[PDB]
């Protein structure tokens, strides 16, 4: 059964995550900066699936206003050339020379924050968006078995890597499900996001101590890449339907065919997955490279069959 | 990757992805600050600055008043029609939309894979009522919590 509020209400793959933004929006926090504080507490509670490490992607929908996106992914390294990649026939997985794109979540939070500020007429101190997520790091989460489970069945091939046994490995091992699991370094670097503010991740302190790991690792990116780099505001792909609007946030190359699948749009049992033949004539409509907004109910009728 | 939503109680709703796109990363931890770097190497071919062509956080608005945010995670387009054609278009319950069984092919619950195969992903979603009640619900394939006052 459906957990049903009155105030305020967060989702999350775990509770530790829901109850940190929980707190922000009790403590008169908006949803934006609740949702930032839970980005960092999913980041020490689920580090092997999620992190300051990657990328991040904002939906908004305001009260009364459009819905405004925030595409925090970052681009590749400037020492990310087609000849550093000799005669591989692929991009490596593992290793320094994978970890050549820019990451980009923390720039999704410094964004939203600004349009918290916006859009609220207050907002808190960044030191508390971040207090959870601290605490956890030097005082440990309790180990999910995801995370112990992926550890295992990763080991003998990230055994190696730069930062990894001693990041992730306890006795060599994976840890056990349910252990206190701390992560002092992670701590350090949330408290510097703290004093130096989230921004310092790509023009502060942080950013050059990132820098500096990067050269002596041999990984494509450079202090430039950094600093040159903002989260992206692009328009939602939005689909208007006979119930209302509904947006996703995808290039028109990529998102076409799931907003298309949709409008579908006279359908109130097997019949309902067959209905998968409207994913069948979609793929269709979309068949140059990655090439817009068709997706009307003047253009998908054609469905008729 | 993980998503996540938030409605405060003024009605801004948000909803959010955040990855590394694969277990891990890269497996290379940056030194001394606990940060596995993310591994997109499949976002470009072989025949700098380039920035990737990408993941699809999800909201709507309602004609009588409701906001959604929702997303999937793991699987994933076949996800999205499933929540919407059942939620939206048949006025199954916001939580039995997400749990009833789906289809890439399809779950024992109804070629036919486990009763809760975590190849149909991990959904979650939060509607907001004109009458100011939140809704938020979890995926049984996982162990999300819906957290609200």
């Amino acid at each position: 059964s459906s957990n049903v509020s009155t105030h305020g209400m967060a989702v999350a793959p775990h509770h530790l995550a829901s109850q940190s933004a929980l707190a922000i929006l009790r403590e008169g926090g908006s949803a934006i900066e609740a949702m930032v504080a839970a980005a960092a507490a999913i980041a020490v509670v689920y580090p092997h699936m999620n992190g300051l490490g990657g990328d991040g992607f904002w939906l908004i929908v305001p009260p009364e206003g459009d819905p405004i996106a925030i595409d925090a992914s970052g681009a590749a390294g400037s020492l990310a050339t087609l000849e550093a990649y000799a005669g591989q026939r692929h991009i490596p997985n593992r290793g320094p020379q994978a970890a050549l794109t820019v990451a980009g979540t923390v720039s999704g939070w410094v964004e939203a924050l600004r349009i918290s500020r916006d859009l609220t007429g207050r907002a808190l101190p960044v030191a508390r968006l971040l207090a959870d997520a601290i605490g956890y790091a030097e005082d440990g989460i309790p180990v999910t078995a995801s995370q112990a489970h992926a550890t295992a069945s990763k080991l003998e091939e990230l055994r190696h890597q730069p930062g990894f046994s001693e990041t992730w490995l306890v006795a060599g091992e994976a840890p056990r499900p349910g252990s206190r699991f701390r992560q002092p370094a992670l701590a350090g670097t949330l408290r510097m996001l703290a004093s130096d503010g989230l921004d310092s991740f790509y023009r502060g302190p942080l950013a050059e101590r990132l820098a500096q790991g990067m050269a002596a690792l041999g990984m494509p990116i450079t202090l430039g890449d950094l600093q040159a780099h903002r989260a992206r505001r692009p328009g939602p792909l939005t689909l208007q339907h006979q119930q209302g609007t509904l947006w996703n946030l995808a290039p028109p190359t990529q998102g076409l065919v799931s907003l298309a699948i949709l409008g579908t749009d006279k359908m109130a049992d097997a019949q309902t997955v067959h209905r998968v033949e409207a994913t069948k004539r979609a793929f269709a409509l979309r068949d140059t490279d990655p090439r817009q907004q068709l997706l009307t109910p003047e253009a998908l009728q054609p469905a008729d069959s | 990757t993980v998503w996540m939503g938030v409605v405060d109680n003024s009605g801004l709703a948000v909803s959010f992805i955040q990855s590394i796109y694969h277990e891990f990363g890269s497996g290379v931890v940056l030194p001394d600050t606990g940060i596995v770097w993310q591994n997109r190497g499949a976002a470009f071919s072989l025949d700098p600055g380039k920035q990737p062509f990408h993941l699809n956080p999800a909201a709507a608005r309602l004609n009588d008043g409701r906001v959604m945010v929702y997303g999937s995670m793991g699987g994933q387009p076949q996800t999205q029609a499933a929540l919407f054609t059942r939620y939206i278009l048949q006025g199954v319950p916001l939580q039995e939309s997400i749990s009833r069984p789906r289809w890439l092919k399809l779950e024992g619950r109804f070629e036919v894979l486990a009763d809760f195969s975590e190849a149909m992903g991990h959904a979650g979603a939060i509607v907001r009522h004109p009458n100011g009640l939140l809704e938020g619900a979890t995926d049984p394939r996982s162990n999300g919590a819906a957290a609200g006052y």
